[PDB]
């Protein structure tokens, strides 16, 4: 149906710039406000503003005027937003909502967009396989790992199996230190297909487009 | 400019109880309150829109009221998937505000800690590293105590507690306790412990294993 | 012998519900809400006054006393004064034509309206009409209703594709045809200021009485009605609230000299003309005073009567009063108060008083507008002219009509405000500070004063003579510069105007202005003497 599909994530160097895509599909493209909405980690929504897609007709926010710059293409519908002058700030998760003119709710919005702004080396993540050892008591249920460690920014994706299973898949948040990201991921598996059946953590890092597969042995 | 104030940023609620958040603005609104449900790594969802009408393909459990300044939505029966921060916003006056937002936390009976100490894998001992993992999955509340046991004596440097959102299944928070330890010190100990203390019983739960090929 | 002395008004109270007349117009009704309520709100009052007391009531009242006193036309008083500023006369007579094109085409529209505002179910409330569009959503209709940008409402479609028709028009370029609708409304108007012109002051004064009196009747009852509406206290809310901060701004002193001054509009001789006719004996200070203090107080309570009507439409919609009032022009009253007012009980009549209302505001406005030219004509060629009065007033009349037919275009809209930007506002200006200029330096203020004293029976205060020498033509070189270094870009319907636009205006600005500087050329060209001693002899008056 109707579907924003935003850019992926983006680390940039202060004081550069950067600019966010966001593919609109589902609907009728001329017939609505294309807004932008920024979200800083742990505060609350904050309206950067909109755009007409006919004639380009952006109203901006007193907050952002020069800050940021909305555009827009009706010939493959796809609105886009430039922030020049990154900061420390800047380093938020940023939407794309659609609204109609009146009564102005942001009914549809993106995936977000995680910027990271900082001039720290984009680092590979060390995947190493948190295996249970040999002597422990095999029950009804077997808990695994895979631990992600020394790794920048913290666009990271953890994944097990192809997502075949994953209902008992608890991931825990990435920590910074020294400027470099490290987590932990666990999955409850029974032992009734184990060590019998294959099972295998895999760990993409698309800032580094890098990805690495460990599988886990006892 | 307006102001949107949510006083409470938290709210503790059970699964089928009556709960309602609340939302202050800088002044009169008329009806022009819309309501957003931000699931924990999901884009902000329009439930509500213009004070009490309900936006197309949100279930009949959410509900918004409210005529002039100060407006509420309200969740009569409470899932395990209803599990979000909810957010108001004005729209009537340029700049749309927004609020700060006040997650829902779940209250459900205390649950076991399952603690589950890992050793360190050979590809990162290969690698000239050694991480001794402790895992604590399923419990209820948040709050724990994790101590560590290199050899009985409690290691306080190097350990780093990770707690992760409330579920949205079964409403159990989740934790790791990380003991990140060099090679050269990992082959000089063996039997790792890791306990936990809960206020579901009194004794600590203590897990222990062996470094030699286990 | 033969006429001689002039004639002289029927009354005092016709002459001064005449000035009122002239001052009170359509502007008054939402332009200054809209200017008011948009810089600062309320606090837009202060500078307002002020630009009032320094700027507008000195012209008013020098403009009026030199009228009374010198009983002469636009052209004819400066062969008296000033020879080589004639062409200050004749200026006049282009730019009110210019004027004539626009401002009636206006009261055509609104007399469009009340003539089809008979009907028990008015036209712009439902869309199942010839005109209407598949984007018209109307009320009535299904509730949850989510506006779209390319939706548009009964009253933008109504406005727009029918009265209009400016869907039939790309912009400055294409905008034939004619309208022949609007043709005859404006050919009415034509008429009914025929018969309230032809005869001159007995049948303007007279009038007046209706068309000054009125407006203050349908702003009472569209008052007190939008006062009873739910909610209405966003709109006075907006209209009211003191936002300081934008008095800081050195544009929001601009707007406000250029609104009270295009609000009493001096030196324009359409005041000498009204004042001409009047007795040497008779006071003036307090006509102009009062005058004056009734067009801005009858702004004010204006301010209100639009105001509370959009604060209860945008108590049904959403609030914000701004979005509601964003557009500010013939969409404010003619889209959205109608549409306002059409949810309203007994809608025929608040509609009927309103268009009426707008029509009626116009009227009496135009008429001393045609008053100030036919006056500088007959005095300026008398005998030679004077003949007949319905030949020279017919002649004006008709000739507005096709100075009109440019703007009963599709596109005419458009025109409209090409000519209501462009030419009228910078020339105005100029030729008010030439002429404020040319009585205070010239002609000597202490002259002026002694003419005062020899009028009233006393001298101007020294606040008059201030006012007159300096604090006066500061205050229109104020507006001068500030207009001419930021000319404006200016967009209507979903359209701008093309950049050379402003190239078009500037012509149309300055095909006016051309003979007073080739008049200087013509007299000081003219007649021989050397040119110290042909402008020593041609700046000053006649000696008998
Ligand atoms: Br800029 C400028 C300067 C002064 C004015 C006055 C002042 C306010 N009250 C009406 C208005 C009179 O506007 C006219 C209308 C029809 C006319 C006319 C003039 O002369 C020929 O017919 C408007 C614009
Ligand atoms: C509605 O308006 C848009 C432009 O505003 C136009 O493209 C569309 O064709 C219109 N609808 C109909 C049915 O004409």
């Amino acid at each position: 149906e109707v579907q924003l599909q935003q850019s992926g994530p983006e680390l940039v160097k202060p004081g550069a710039s950067v600019k966010i895509s966001c593919k609109a599909s589902g609907y009728t493209f001329t017939d609505y406000y294309m807004n932008w909405v920024k979200q800083s980690h742990g505060k609350s929504l904050e309206w950067i503003g909109n755009i007409n897609p006919n004639n380009g007709g952006t109203s901006y926010n007193q907050k952002f005027k020069g800050k940021a710059t909305l555009t827009v293409d009706k010939s493959s519908t796809t609105a886009y937003m430039e922030l020049r002058s990154l900061t420390s700030e800047d380093s938020a998760v940023y939407y794309c909502t659609r609204s109609p003119v009146r009564p102005y709710y942001f009914d549809y919005w993106g995936q977000g967009t995680t910027l990271t702004v900082s001039s720290a080396k984009t680092t590979p993540p060390s995947v190493y396989p948190l295996a249970p050892g040999c002597g422990d008591t095999t029950g009804s249920s077997v808990t695994l790992g895979c631990l992600v460690k020394g790794y920048f920014p913290e666009s990271v994706t953890v994944t097990w199996n192809s997502g075949s299973l994953s209902s008992s898949v608890h991931t825990f948040p990435a920590l910074l230190q020294s400027g470099l990201y490290t987590m932990s991921s666990s999955v409850t598996v029974p032992s009734s297909t184990w060590p019998s059946q294959t099972v295998t953590c895999s760990v993409a890092h698309p800032a580094s487009s890098t990805t690495v597969d460990k599988k886990l042995e006892p | 400019d307006i102001v949107m104030t949510q006083s409470h940023k938290f709210m503790s609620t059970s699964v089928g109880d009556r709960v309602s958040i609340t939302c202050k603005a800088s002044q009169d609104v008329s009806t022009a309150v819309a309501w957003y449900q931000q699931k924990p790594g999901q884009s902000p969802k329009l439930l509500i829109y213009s004070a009490s009408y309900r936006y197309t393909g949100v279930p009949d459990r959410f509900t918004g009221s409210g005529s002039g300044t100060d407006f509420t939505f309200t969740i009569s029966s409470v899932q395990a998937e209803d599990l979000a921060v909810y957010y108001c916003q004005q729209h009537y006056s340029i700049p749309r505000t927004f609020g700060g937002g006040t997650k829902l936390e779940i209250k459900r009976a205390d649950a076991a800690p399952t603690v589950s100490i890992f050793p360190p894998s050979s590809e990162q001992l290969t690698s000239g590293g050694a991480s001794v993992v402790c895992f604590l999955n399923n419990f209820y509340p948040k709050d724990i105590n994790v101590k560590w046991k290199i050899d009985g004596s409690e290691r306080q440097n190097g350990v780093l507690n990770s707690w992760t959102d409330q579920d949205s299944k079964d409403s159990t928070y989740s934790m790791s306790s990380t003991l990140t330890l060099t090679k050269d010190e990992y082959e000089r100990h063996n039997s790792y412990t890791c306990e936990a203390t809960h206020k579901t019983s009194t004794s600590p739960i203590v897990k222990s294993f062996n470094r030699n090929e286990c | 012998g033969s006429q001689g002395e002039r004639e002289t008004w029927g009354k005092k109270v016709d002459f001064l519900l005449s000035v009122i007349g002239y001052a009170v117009d359509l502007g008054n009704v939402w332009r200054f809400p809209y200017i008011c309520a948009q810089n600062g709100g309320g606090a837009f009052l202060l500078p307002y006054t002020i630009m009032a007391i320094f700027g507008g009531i000195p012209l008013f009242y020098m403009e009026l006393a030199l009228g009374q006193y010198h009983r002469n036309g636009c052209i004819s008083i400066w062969r008296k004064i000033c020879p080589i500023f004639k062409g200050i006369g004749y200026a006049i007579c282009i730019i009110a034509f210019y004027i004539a094109s626009y401002y009636n085409t206006i009261m055509a529209w609104a007399l469009y309206y009340l003539i089809s505002s008979f009907t028990d179910q008015l036209p712009w409330t439902s869309c199942k009409n010839s005109w209407n569009t598949g984007n018209c959503t109307n009320y009535f209709s299904e509730d949850n209703i989510t506006w779209t940008l390319h939706s548009t409402s009964p009253a933008e479609e109504f406005y727009t594709r029918h009265v209009l028709q400016i869907h039939r028009s790309k912009g400055l370029q294409d905008l034939g045809g004619i309208s022949w609708q609007l043709a005859l409304c404006i050919m009415l108007i034509f008429t009914v200021i025929y018969f309230s012109i032809w005869k001159g002051v007995k049948t303007s004064g007279k009038v007046v009485w209706v068309t000054a009196t009125f407006p203050y009747i349908a702003l009472s009852v569209l008052l007190v009605r939008g006062a009873t509406l739910p909610g209405a206290w966003r709109g006075v809310l907006f209209y009211l609230k003191p936002n300081w901060q934008k008095l800081l701004e050195t544009g929001v002193w601009i707007d406000a000299a250029a609104q009270i001054f295009f609000s009493l509009g001096p030196g324009f001789g359409v005041l000498l003309a009204f004042a001409s006719y009047n007795k040497f004996n008779n006071n003036c200070y307090q006509d102009a005073l009062v005058t004056s203090v009734v067009n801005c107080m009858t702004s004010f309570v204006s301010g209100f009567v639009i105001f509370t009507v959009l604060g209860y439409m945008a108590e049904m919609r959403n609030e914000d009063v701004s979005e509601v009032a964003k557009d500010a022009g013939p969409s404010l009253l003619f889209i959205t108060y109608a549409e306002a007012i059409a949810n309203m009980p007994a809608s025929t009549f608040f509609a009927i008083i309103f268009f009426l209302m707008l029509i009626t505001l116009g009227l009496d406005s135009t008429f001393a507008g045609l008053e100030g030219v036919i006056t500088a004509v007959l005095d300026e060629f008398p005998h030679v002219w004077a003949k007949r009065r319905e030949r020279f007033v017919l002649a004006v009349v008709i000739t507005c009509f096709f100075g009109s037919l440019v703007t009963l275009t599709f596109g005419g809209a458009y025109v409209v405000k090409l000519l209501e930007e462009y030419a009228t506002g910078p020339a105005v200006l100029t030729v008010a500070l030439i002429e404020a200029v040319a009585v205070s330096w010239f002609y000597g203020i202490t002259q002026f004063c002694r003419d005062v004293k020899e009028m009233l029976g006393f001298s101007p205060g020294w606040f008059w003579r201030i006012c007159w020498v300096a604090i006066s033509p500061l205050f229109l070189l104020f507006i001068i510069a500030s207009f001419l270094m930021s000319p404006p870009q200016l967009r209507l319907f979903q359209y701008n105007y093309p950049y050379w636009s402003i190239i078009l205006g500037y012509a149309i600005g300055t095909s006016s202005f051309i003979c007073i500087p080739t008049y200087i050329a013509y007299r000081l060209i003219i007649t021989p003497g050397t040119f110290k001693e042909r402008i020593i002899k041609s700046i000053t008056p006649e000696t008998p």
